[PDB]
This record gives C-alpha cells, sequence and structure tokens, in this order.
RNA sequence: UAAGGUGAUAUGAACCGUUAUAACCGGCGAUUUCCGAAUGGGGAAACCCAGUGUGUUUCGACACACUAUCAUUAACUGAAU
RNA sequence: AGGACCGAACCGACUAAUGUUGAAAAAUUAGCGGAUGACUUGUGGCUGGGGGUGAAAGGCCAAUCAAACCGGGAGAUAGCU
RNA sequence: GCUCGCCGGAAGACCAAGGGUUCCUGUCCAACGUUAAUCGGGGCAGGGUGAGUCGACCCCUAAGGCGAGGCCGAAAGGCGUAGUCGAUGGGAAACAGGUUAAUAUUCCUGUACUUGGUGUUACUGCGAAGGGGGGACGGAGAAGGCUAUGUUGGCCGGGCGACGGUUGUCCCGGUUUAAGCGUGUAGGCUGGUUUUCCAGGCAAAUCCGGAAAAUCAAGGCUGAGGCGUGAUGACGAGGCACUACGGUGCUGAAGCAACAAAUGCCCUGCUUCCAGGAAAAGCCUCUAAGCAUCAGGUAACAUCAAAUCGUACCCCAAACCGA
C-alpha cells in the first residue's frame, strides 16, 4: 500500500469518556488518543489494517491540558488529539475485548 | 521461551509482541481474571522483557 | 463610591504579578525567596 | 545474590520463578517525549510556524536530522578607492 | 445657536430618611445636576516613590499616602509604659 | 391540578463582560439553604456543548511593543533604521429538517458552496518581491423610496353562547414560505471613443499621468425593494388513531388585497462644515527578467486536498463586581 508513512502507531488508547456508548446511533464511532500528528487519512487507514473495521469518516481535533504543579509554583499543560472516526452498522465489535 | 533468548535473530520479528500479549493489561487485567491464583502477575515478572527486544533492535541499528 | 481595586486579569502580568517576574534580576529573585525560602504553594497566575 | 517474586497507600486478578539469567543489589551501557542556557524563527514556559537533506514509501507523506550568538583559526569571496 | 429647557439611556453625587455588629469596609429609597460635549465608555500602551500624575484637595498612585507595598540594615533607638 | 395575586421598555427574551460545569438525568439530605426539606446553583455519580464552510491558528496592518547594524550612556541600560510582532479593525466558502440522557451551521438526510494542486479541453503574453488603479475610510444634517411589521377587510376552518340579547351583519384562530437563479428599478455617480506625441510613475509598460487633435452623443458602472422561479413542495388551524402522559404516527382548509410604520435598507450615498477625517493584502490592470515551440495566464469540468486546536455547562443576576 502506500503504508509508507507511520501507519505503525498513528492510533492508540481508547477514551471510555462520557461520550462513549452515548455516541452510538447508526454507527459506533471511536475516540482514540491518536498521536498529536496523525492527520485524518492516516487515521482512516490505521483502523483499516488493524481493528479490521470499515471506517466511513474521521474528524479529530486537539484538547489541551494545563495545570500548575511544582516544587513551589510553576506547572504546565499536556496536549492531546481526540479522534471520533465513524465506522458503519453491519459490523459490530465482533470478536474483541471491549474496555 | 521469553527472557534473554535468541539475541542474534537479525531476522527479527519484535512486532505485535506487545499487543498479542496484551491479554492481561488489555483484557485479563480488567476485573478478576488476570491470573487470580494459578499464575497471576506476569508483566513485570517476565513480560517486562519488552525492553530486551526493542533494545536489541535498537542495537542492531548499525546493520 | 469607587473603592480602590477594579480587577482585570489581562492587567495582571507585565503590569503586575503573573509570569512577568521572570524578566528581572529582582523579579526572578522574588520567586526564589518566595518559593524556596518557606515553601509556598504560591499561586500567582490563575 | 537467590528461593522467592510483579515499588507504596489495598488487596485482588493475571502471572514470572526454585540449578545456574525470575526477582533483588552494584558497575558499564541502550533508550530518554515537551519545556527549560534552550540554541532553526517566534511564544502568555511544557505551544506555534519554516528552510534544507533522509530513509520505508500504495512512493503527496511521517517523523527524523541539521540550521541561535559570540570568540579563535582555516579557506574561499570582497565596498566606496 | 445657547455656561438654553425636561428629558430616558449613560455620566455624576446637592438634600432627607434608613442603615451604622449593615444587603453593603460608602449603599438602598425618594427627590437632584450634566446629558453633541473641557462628554461618556471598551481594549491595549506610557509615567515609580522624595518619584509619578494632579481644572489644585496634599488629591490620586490596588479598601494604604505630609512621601506606596515587599524584603533587608534590624534585636534601629525608646532617660517612657 | 384548579383557583388567587405580582411584573410585562419588564420581574420577559437574546448577547457581550466576567464566571468556569452552575447545564440535563439519576440519586442522597451530614455540612450548606437564616426554618422543614422528600427540594436546590449542596454531595456522589454519569451524561451534555465529532467541522474544508462557526471561531483560533493563518494573510494584513492600528495604538503600541520589540529591534541587525546604528546613535547615546560609569555598568545596568535608553533611543531607534531595516525589519518583526501586535485586534479591539480589513481578506474565502452552508443551509433546512432530523437525532442524543447529555453534542450539533460539527453526527444523519436533502440541497449547496470556497480555494489550492493535478489532469483534460479550449483561447491567450506571462510573466513579478515591481508601477498604476482600487480597496480606502470624518462629523453633522435633510430627505425621498423600500422592507421589516402591524392593522383592517376578503378567504378558510370553527363554533351559536353556564344570566337578559347574539343561530349570516356576529365571536375565535389561521392567512406563512428562504438562499440561490432571471429581471438591472426608486434612485447614486461619471462624457464616451479613437489616433498620435512625451522633461512623469526608481527599469519597462498598451497601464496611470500630461498634450493635442478627430467623431459621436443618449452610453458605462452602482443599486434597496418589488415581480417571476425556488415552491401543484414545505409549513399550516385542525381532525383521526396510539399514549408512557411528556408525547406520538396519519391526514390536512385558506394561505390574498388595502393602508400604516423604523432608529433597519438604498446610504462607504446626497448636502454641508472644519477640527479636514488607518494601513496592507486579496481584486483589476501594466509591463521587467527573467522566460523565449516552454513555463505560466483565463475559463469549463474530473479528481485529490482543506491540516491542527476550541466546541460540555448564568448574564440588570442566587453562576459577574459588592465577605
Ligand atoms: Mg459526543
Ligand atoms: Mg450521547
Ligand atoms: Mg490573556
Ligand atoms: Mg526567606
Ligand atoms: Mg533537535
Ligand atoms: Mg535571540
Ligand atoms: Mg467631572
Ligand atoms: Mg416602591
Ligand atoms: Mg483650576
Ligand atoms: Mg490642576
Ligand atoms: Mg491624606
Ligand atoms: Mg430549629
Ligand atoms: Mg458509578
Ligand atoms: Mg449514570
Ligand atoms: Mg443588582
Amino acid at each position: 500500500m502506500i503504508r509508507e508513512e507511520r501507519l505503525l502507531k498513528v492510533l492508540r488508547a481508547p477514551h471510555v469518556s462520557e461520550k462513549a456508548s452515548t455516541a452510538m446511533e447508526k454507527s459506533n464511532t471511536i475516540v482514540l488518543k491518536v498521536a498529536k500528528d496523525a492527520t485524518k487519512a492516516e487515521i482512516k487507514a490505521a483502523v483499516q489494517k488493524l481493528f479490521e473495521v470499515e471506517v466511513e469518516v474521521v474528524n479529530t481535533l486537539v484538547v489541551k491540558g494545563k495545570v500548575k504543579r511544582h516544587g513551589q509554583r510553576i506547572g504546565r499543560r499536556s496536549d492531546w488529539k481526540k479522534a471520533y472516526v465513524t465506522l458503519k452498522e453491519g459490523q459490530n465489535l465482533d470478536f474483541v475485548g471491549g474496555a | 521461551m521469553k527472557a534473554k533468548e535468541l539475541r542474534e535473530k537479525s531476522v527479527e520479528e519484535l512486532n505485535t509482541e506487545l499487543l498479542n500479549l496484551l491479554r492481561e493489561q488489555f483484557n485479563l487485567r480488567m476485573q478478576a481474571a488476570s491470573g487470580q491464583l494459578q499464575q497471576s502477575h506476569l508483566l513485570k515478572q517476565v513480560r517486562r522483557d519488552v525492553a530486551r527486544v526493542k533494545t536489541l533492535l535498537n542495537e542492531k541499528a548499525g546493520a | 463610591m469607587k473603592r480602590t481595586f477594579q480587577p482585570s486579569v489581562l492587567k495582571r502580568n507585565r503590569s503586575h504579578g503573573f509570569r512577568a517576574r521572570m524578566a528581572t534580576k529582582n523579579g526572578r529573585q522574588v520567586l526564589a525567596r518566595r518559593r524556596a525560602k518557606g515553601r509556598a504553594r504560591l499561586t500567582v497566575s490563575k
């Protein structure tokens, strides 16, 4: 494929947030703590080879940490990158381990 | 098996050595069943060798 | 009547407090004597 | 060094070990994100943006790597003359 | 047009009552003055302490001002309590 | 749940500032509520604000800041040229239904649109970090036209009345409907066009500026609303079935005219005044090299790309400033 890129680890970690399970109509989607820079296309493909599910579309964004914490008074942000990404209907979680 | 074994395997296959073994953290470790009595904790007791492998790959850089 | 205060975050940095402290010998000195000397949870910026 | 062992507040789950590469201790290493002299440029610290090279490349890309400022020397370029 | 009128918003504070361990470390209620102007207001910037700013009261400079706040000289000195 | 009373230029609704989950659901009532509390802006859980078109990034610059070299100054450091940052301002594009316990111009459906690369086709001078135009800008005042929108009638549907009269002159309700597309109107502004000549626009330029001539006029830009289309569609009072009691599926009449308005729109206008009222890019245009059968330019469509952050949750007040 044109797997030549970083399809290796563009995706990682779920989210099990409040949005989880609440965000499931015609198509369960997802979250994934996707790497800060995985783009949409790479994400679409990430779930292709792995998870073996059919992705319709991707979205993603950023969300930023922020907090003071220090030996006295400093502390800083953290940064992330959410990613909904939709799948389909005719294919459920199937043989897998939810969590 | 695991532990310092095939340390020359240039025809390496370190990939998905983690996830496939994620059974515990991934599954088992949820509740109860990550080995409750017969064979509980494995990760730091043996599957912690993930370093050894990635370390080697990292060493077999000048190939 | 006008009681001498009137808050405004933006007007709480280079003009006063905040992180601006890291721009002057004394400014940065304050942090040391403050944090170190008598560990302060401190809070300055919010 | 060794019969145990997966740091602590809590077990528990799932396990690794008993002979000699399981722990655990000491030496030399490998790795070591982002910020911070912070040094590619900027910036309300942990964020933002670029140039020039790279490999795998389903061969747009990913990340990577270098690029601050001064001083000494080296060579090359070089104004009014 | 006007040191013009009443006049809402908006800006200001002349009077009285209430409050005075308050609803409130200056306000509430009823009246009151200005309301196209030396007007009024948002955002950001600039003036630093014997220094600033001041249509001037020693007024204002973070509930502090005949010399701000913080740390230091410092256990100032106290023929006084 | 039925009465009763109070506010209604608000004691209603929306947003900014500020706040920072106070939002919704379930729960629990110690502390907090000036009492009780099964209740809450309280506790503990969950849920709740998924983007090429909204915003920030990002181009552009204001005040102002910083500032190579530079000018000063015992040191620290001050000032400032190029230049670089800095919104509170200018630059490109999406709507209407639906749906979640909580998201929503982000998800789904229906119908669109912007820009860049690549490609095919056609026609062509490009073609700049450059020149010109343009963007592009004050205060105050005076209308006209128009729309929002309201009123009355007509039309359609509905009822004839706990007490005297109202069973056609009457009472109630509805009468709505967008971008986009065609039409270039009330108005607003400004002479076109051609040719040749040049000490101007850092070089060039057909462009802009200047000069002459020559021929006509009835032009050329701008522009609210209206009218067609969108739409024999939707929505629509109301009925009919089902209800968990909140609400649901189906069906569905009329749907016009007249008058009356604005502080909204034509109006970045018109008039007038003195205190004489950002900038840069996009945009249009002109050429340089520099290019020189090329690349590029314009248009049509085909396709790919549009990254990354934010999006959850009162506001004249019990979420902001007043303990
Ligand atoms: Mg959600
Ligand atoms: Mg949900
Ligand atoms: Mg800020
Ligand atoms: Mg100290
Ligand atoms: Mg580096
Ligand atoms: Mg520097
Ligand atoms: Mg005054
Ligand atoms: Mg009263
Ligand atoms: Mg005076
Ligand atoms: Mg004075
Ligand atoms: Mg005084
Ligand atoms: Mg009691
Ligand atoms: Mg729970
Ligand atoms: Mg729950
Ligand atoms: Mg109030």
